[PDB]
């Protein structure tokens, strides 16, 4: 099981910016995915979920309404659309995989840093 | 809000199931999971439709123009400390007590079941009744 | 659905932390502690209150009382100056929920 987040980088307060996280070594499509974000110096903050098969996605109240969460599942890979991004989104975005039958996170990423300012 | 369950109670691949059907009902069941029926005909917020939900302590009856979810149901979880099964929330609508044992009973109606939250894991793998 | 856990704990190698972690969603659902160092992803540690993974050695183990969840790490070493976080998910399933994190010094 790999996770590889890719897209990360620097924009101004407004912009959007485009995250996304390969995976390779299982069976992506039975999956649930999330993201979760650390500012430097903070604690870990989740962000966003979405199901195996895309049906249903929730997101945490801060992020609600500005980030779009899709994935690709002929592609093995989850994306995350980070709209009207603001200082206070300035953080470290990993991507990690749902535990089969459980709430906790197995597998991560090694986490994508995107800085807005 | 509401969840989107159907797919293209049953599980471990997960599976799910229970159709809005045409308008006697019975279920044979030790685990309380019947909780309930929608009856109505668009089943949304352009008409009236009957709401009959039973809890621990009592059954509510409405009557209004409620806005149904696609595949309502009550949600209940195991209590870690007090080992009992609860109700968390419901997830009939976005907007608007008589239930081995065998419990026999407009133009649509659907069936309200209590679902575990194990089954609402965002995983593809983790209740049955007659009409 | 809010976690409550100390900014930090301070022991000394050889002795046993206590990090704990509360709410009242803990005394409904099972805890997650995760393990951060610098540099690294969270590694879960332990799962379900007190369960390990086969990575995790029985050093730690885990415990509940109440709205109160512990993480216990007996014989504590230089490797385990990490910062520990407990982890939950609300009763529908549409939150997931992080505690501040308690920061080890060893
Ligand atoms: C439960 O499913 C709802 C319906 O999803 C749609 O139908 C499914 C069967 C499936 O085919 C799915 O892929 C379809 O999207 C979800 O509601 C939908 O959410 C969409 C956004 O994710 C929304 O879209 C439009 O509107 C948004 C703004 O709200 C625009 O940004 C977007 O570009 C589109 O114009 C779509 O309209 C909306 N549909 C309905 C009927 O509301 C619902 O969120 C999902 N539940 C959960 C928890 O995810
Ligand atoms: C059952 O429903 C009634 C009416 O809404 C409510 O007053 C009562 O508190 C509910 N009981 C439980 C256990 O939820
Ligand atoms: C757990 O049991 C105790 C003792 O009967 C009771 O007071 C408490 O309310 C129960 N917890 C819940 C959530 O019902």
């Amino acid at each position: 099981v790999q996770l590889v987040e890719s897209g990360g980088g620097v924009v101004q307060p407004g912009r959007s910016l485009r995250l996304s996280c390969a995976a390779s070594g299982f069976t992506f499509s039975s999956y649930g995915m999330h993201w979760v974000r650390q500012a430097p110096g903070k604690g870990l903050e989740w962000v966003t979920v979405i199901w195996y098969d895309g049906s249903n996605r929730y997101y945490a109240d801060s992020v609600k309404g500005r980030f779009t969460i899709s994935r690709d599942n002929s592609k093995n890979t989850l994306y995350l659309q980070m709209d009207s991004l603001r200082a206070e989104d300035t953080a470290v975005y990993y991507c990690a995989r749902a535990v089969a039958g459980e709430w906790y996170f197995d597998y991560w990423g090694q986490g994508t840093l995107v800085t807005v300012s | 809000q509401c969840v989107n369950l159907t797919t293209r109670i049953h599980v471990g691949t997960k599976r799910f199931d229970n159709p809005v059907l045409p308008f006697y009902f019975a279920s044979t069941e030790k685990s309380n999971i019947i909780r309930g029926w929608i009856f109505g005909t668009t089943l949304d917020s352009k008409t009236q439709s009957l709401l009959i939900v039973n809890n621990a302590t009592n059954v509510v009856i409405k009557v209004c123009e409620f806005q149904f979810c696609n595949d309502p149901f009550l949600g209940v979880y195991y209590h870690k400390n007090n080992k009992s099964w609860m109700e968390s929330e419901f997830r009939v609508y976005s907007s608007a007590p008589f239930l081995k044992n065998l419990r026999e009973f407009i133009t649509r109606f659907q069936t309200l079941l209590a679902l575990h939250r194990s089954y609402l894991t965002p995983g593809d793998s983790s209740a049955a009744y007659y009409v | 659905y809010e976690l409550t856990q100390p900014p930090s704990v301070s022991v000394s190698p050889g002795q046993t932390a206590r990090i704990t972690c509360s709410g009242d969603a803990l005394a409904k659902h099972y805890a997650y502690w995760y393990r951060q160092k610098p540099g690294q992803a969270p590694v879960l540690v332990i799962y379900k209150d007190s369960e390990r993974p086969s990575g995790i050695p029985e050093r730690f183990s885990g415990s509940s009382s109440g709205t109160t969840v512990t993480l216990t790490i007996s014989g504590v070493q230089a490797e385990d100056e990490a910062d520990y976080y407990c982890q939950s998910a609300d009763s529908i399933g549409s939150s997931w929920v992080f505690g501040g994190g308690t920061k080890l010094t060893v």
